[PDB]
RNA sequence: AAGUAACUUAAGGAUAAGAAAUCAACAGAGAUAUUAUGAGUAUUGGUGAGAGAAAAUAAUAAAGGUCUAAUAAGUAUUAU
RNA sequence: AAGUAAUUAAUAUUAGUAAAACAAUAAGUUAUAAAUAAAUAGAAUAAUAUAUAUAUAUAAAAAAAUAUAUAUUU
RNA sequence: AUAAUAAUAAUAUGGUAAUAGAACAUUUAAUGAUAAUAUAUAUUAGUUAUUAAUUAAUAUAUGUAUUAAUUAAAUAGAGAA
């Protein structure tokens, strides 16, 4: 298919601000294989060991309140936001857990 | 679209086209952004000064 | 329950509108991918996409005498003991008023500098979709898609100015004149503007030649984000940004998923 | 018909040029004063009696044999059984072992 | 105005290099680090000389030998073919073999193939295709799952040009027209391996004409 | 571009994130000596942290 | 260090190399000349300081394959 | 008037991609399996070391040292 | 769940060799208005917790900044040879 379509091929609801996806939503994409970006991380010489959530756009901040909500057992305190590459950092690794929450939904 | 800028003499950004759905919508931001500048020549946009008061 | 309530599938795609050049004219949507026309602005990726362009155009041609090519003979001016003055040895010594120079460079300098395809396609669709989202983005394009406005007989659907070489006129002809019209009726005059092609325009690069301090026309290989971010006013064939957004694409396979 | 005998390489046509299919070569060693002497083979000088290098080393006619087994012409090229080396399939068949594999 | 002036780069991706020798209050003022005359101060000294002692690559002896011989094999573990499997990248037609060749093109298998592919047995207790497999050789756990799951191993030889021509055999039907014929094994480990039965050597278990000419050379 | 150092190649191996070493001692002089004490000096021990770095540097592509 | 500096001699717009008594390994390639990987791997050393390839795959390149020789003897080979 | 250049190796931070990364003509380099001087050996018999792989020893184990397994492969 | 500024309690702030953060002056490249009612340089006197910039007066040159700011780089800082 053609990278840019008719005219008629498209919807409404497809095209940017329509749909309110810029206020308080989130979307994470798998990658290019068809897995979770979610990975594991070994810093500082390799004694600080850390969980990455990527590939993510809208609302970084309500996703980490969402994952939060679903992994309790994970101090509030042990997850960070990178804005600008909108990252979700979590010390420790939670790379199972954080793809069974995901992996509901994305 | 086309009527509206053919008539009204000014061209609406395709971002705002795109994003924008209803004519009210079309209404408010052609009167909160043209409007205030045609009026007071003195209120534009400065290429060279972004961010200027 | 619902474990992630905030969920949302983005919009993917966004409209531009395709004009004929000599009056910015509508004819049609077209809609373009968002990962082309509305990505969020990464300055970093663009500040390193810039660097990187920039370290490629340099020359290098710096070239100050060391004291080996610095030309003295290899001989001691005073002895070393007994002239009372400091020591010396040969007529080169960096510490010397026509001595070399400490650690001289040897031209052709090496300034190249490397950076992956993936972040320079990412780059420069950042570029592009920054663009769009000035408002500064405007296409030329048509005979390949549907039209739903007709073009004006003295347009055209190329980013091309003819009837330039019939010359068998005045001192002047019809090119200019109808590039420097155009000029003044969109307000543009000492603006940066940038021309992108998909072949070579023989009629525009020769009637935008008198403007050459301020107008860039540049074939859809050649173009650079340096190029897009300096252009105050980036003009694109249909063509140009279809080859433009196949190239700096993210590639994908299979990828099935519930 | 040109556009099917044209196609063929450089090697390959500058050979059929120099010794066309019509003479057909010995598969023997010959005088090098013969009409039909192989270019493949050390022909035999009659006056001096010392042979000849043969006009096409083992290297050119393995590179000619190899195109025109390609191209299918097979019968148009002069023998090359003398010629102690054989291709492909050929040698694969009658390739008899090394007696250090066998025993 | 362009971006060009607003540009910047991302928060810890540059540092300030530590300039030497231009101030007393920059920190690195006369000395520059080197400290306090010696050798090292005005002169240049190996990292790893030692003063005189024998060093530590003197006073241990040499140890083995390399082998010129070997061949490398990439590791495969079943793990990653089911996997693929339940990641549907597995791609096989009925009836199709799992091969190196499958194994590069699927994804299986990345990176430079130098000598060959070794199948290991570590997600046995998972694996459940009854697929076909191809290969240099397997473990013997591997080759015991392989057949538990209703599937089929063997072992088969490749030198490098045969393995370049197994791989990408239209890279030599482009160049030459034609794909080079399989080298029959010409060492005695080779042919002792792939006669073995429980290695599941191909020679053996397709009984084909090199054992058969090795045996008639013999009873003579 | 920097070479291995032959004598330490041959010396040493790469064993996990480390070198190994055989023992020094045991190639002549042994009568008279207890087996079940010699028996320490044969085999193979590892790098030691004082000279990781040496052999680090040593062993580039190692 | 180094077959480097230096001295000496002799050509041309270039010189030199060049179409296998070559590689390779039972499957095959098919002349020279540079470059990247192979690879600081094989090899080598008062086994010290250190030195270190070729197959093979790519890039530049030209029409790149040709006959002029009665097919080559104090030559190959051997010892030093 | 004085810590600079290339050609390399190791480490740290950020950024891209991610069980893959860089290249995309073929190759090739890291990672994906630990071990042994090397060889045709190579990780749960219905579960966490008391199992398994390699090296030393083999009926086979035990013994020393590393390493792998508790919706999802690192 | 940040950033800026401010407030309270507590602890700490000598430093050669050395390690680690931060910033300023000079020049060059990319982007870049304004203009003799301005800019640059110099002297004197004030201001900002001040290696630097700024305000006033005076003097010279110039219809004028590689200017403010963000980046990239240095023949980037001298009482010590
Ligand atoms: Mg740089
Ligand atoms: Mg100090
Ligand atoms: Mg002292
Ligand atoms: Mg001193
Ligand atoms: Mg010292
Ligand atoms: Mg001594
Ligand atoms: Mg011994
Ligand atoms: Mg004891
Ligand atoms: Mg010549
Ligand atoms: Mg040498
Ligand atoms: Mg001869
Ligand atoms: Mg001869
Ligand atoms: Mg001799
Ligand atoms: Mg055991
Ligand atoms: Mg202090
Ligand atoms: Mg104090
Ligand atoms: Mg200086
Ligand atoms: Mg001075
Ligand atoms: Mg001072
Ligand atoms: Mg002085």
């Amino acid at each position: 298919a053609p990278i840019f379509p008719k005219l008629e091929d498209v919807k409404m609801h497809e095209l940017i601000g329509n749909n309110n996806f810029g206020k308080k939503t989130y979307y994470v994409e798998r990658s290019r294989t068809g897995n979770l970006p979610v990975y594991s991380a070994y810093k500082n010489g390799g004694n600080k060991i850390i969980t990455e959530i990527r590939k993510i756009e809208g609302d970084v901040i309500q996703l980490r309140n969402d994952l939060q909500e679903q992994l309790p057992f994970i101090p509030k305190k042990s997850w960070s936001v990178v804005m600008q590459s909108k990252k979700i950092i979590i010390k420790g690794n939670a790379v199972e857990a954080v793809k069974r929450v995901l992996t509901k939904k994305f | 679209t086309k009527f509206l800028q053919s008539k009204s003499g000014y061209l609406i950004p395709d971002y705002e086209l795109t994003t924008l759905s209803t004519p009210l919508q079309f209404k408010r931001y052609i009167k909160e952004k043209i409007l205030p500048s045609a009026n007071d020549p003195k209120l534009a946009y400065k290429e060279a000064e972004p961010n200027a008061i | 329950l619902n474990p992630l309530p905030n969920a949302a599938i983005p919009p993917k795609y966004a409209l531009v509108t395709v004009r004929s050049f000599p009056s910015l004219e509508p004819l049609t949507f077209v809609p373009v991918p968002t990962s082309t026309v509305a990505a969020p602005l990464r300055r970093d990726i663009l500040w390193r996409a810039v660097v990187y362009e920039n370290d490629n155009r340099r020359v290098g041609a710096s070239n100050p005498p060391g004291r080996s090519e610095n030309g003295f003979s290899r001989r001691k001016l005073m002895p070393q003991k007994g002239s009372g003055r400091a020591r010396v040895g040969d007529a080169n010594s960096p510490t010397r008023h026509n001595g070399g120079r400490a650690l001289a460079r040897t031209a052709p300098n090496d300034y190249t500098t490397e950076l992956p395809s993936k972040v320079y396609s990412m780059a420069f669709n950042n570029a592009l979709s920054h663009q769009y989202k000035s408002g500064k983005l405007f296409v030329i394009g048509g005979e390949k898609v549907d039209l739903i406005s007709p073009t004006p007989e003295l347009d055209l659907n190329r980013l091309d100015l003819v009837n330039t070489n019939t010359v068998e006129g005045k001192e002047i002809f019809e090119g200019e004149v109808i590039f420097r019209k155009f000029l003044e009726e969109f307000q543009l005059k000492g603006k940066r503007l940038l021309f992108i092609t998909d072949k070579t325009r023989e009629g525009l690069i020769k009637s935008s030649d008198p403007y050459k301090q301020k107008v860039d026309v540049i074939q859809k290989e050649l173009v650079e984000v340096n190029d897009i971010l300096r252009a105050q006013a980036v003009f694109i064939e249909l063509e140009a940004l279809e080859y433009l957004a196949m190239a700096h694409q993210k590639e994908i396979l299979h990828s099935v998923s519930n | 018909y040109k556009q099917y005998f044209d196609s063929l390489p450089l090697k390959l046509k500058s050979f059929f040029q120099r010794y066309p299919p019509s003479i057909k070569y010995s598969p023997v060693s010959t005088s090098t004063k013969a009409i039909n002497a192989n270019p493949f083979l050390p022909n035999k000088h009659p006056v001096t009696q010392r042979f000849h290098d043969p006009k096409y080393s083992l290297r050119r006619m393995s590179d000619v044999y190899k195109l025109a087994l390609r191209y299918g012409v097979e019968e148009f090229l002069p023998p090359i059984e003398n010629t102690k080396k054989l291709f492909f399939e050929e040698k694969y068949n009658k390739k008899t072992l090394m007696k250090g594999v066998l025993l | 105005v362009s971006i060009l002036g607003q540009l910047k780069p991302s928060d810890g991706s540059t540092k300030s290099f530590k300039r030497l020798g231009r101030g007393p209050s920059s920190g690195l003022g006369k000395t520059s680090g080197r400290g306090q005359k010696g050798q090292k101060a005005r002169g240049k000294v190996k990292s790893w000389f030692e003063g005189g002692q024998t060093p530590i690559y003197k006073l241990f002896p040499k140890i083995g030998f390399t082998n010129v011989g070997a061949k490398p094999l990439k590791e495969l573990n079943l793990k990653r073919i089911q996997w693929f499997h339940d990641k549907n990248r597995l791609h096989l037609q009925p009836g199709e073999v799992l091969d190196m060749n499958k194994m590069r093109k699927l994804g299986l298998v990345t990176g430079p193939i130098k000598y060959g592919v070794k199948i290991l047995a570590s997600g046995k207790f998972h694996y459940n295709l009854p697929i076909a497999l191809e290969a240099s050789r397997a473990s013997a756990k591997a080759i015991a799952a392989i057949e538990k799951a209703g599937g089929k191993f063997t072992a088969r030889y490749y030198t490098p040009l045969g393995l370049r021509a197994h791989l990408n055999p239209q890279w030599f039907l482009e160049k030459r027209g034609r794909v080079p014929l399989q080298a029959r094994p010409t060492k005695r480990r080779d042919i002792d391996f792939y006669s073995k039965e429980e290695k599941r050597g191909y020679l053996v278990m397709e009984k084909d004409k090199l054992l058969q000419d090795i045996k008639e050379a013999q009873n003579k | 571009l920097m070479k291995t150092h032959k004598g330490t190649a041959k010396r040493w191996r790469r064993t996990g994130n480390t070198f190994k070493r055989g023992i020094a001692g045991r190639k002549h002089g042994n009568i008279g000596w207890s087996h079940r004490s010699l028996k320490a000096l044969t085999g193979r021990k590892i790098a030691h942290p004082a000279y990781s770095k040496h052999l680090k540097r040593l062993l580039p592509y190692h």
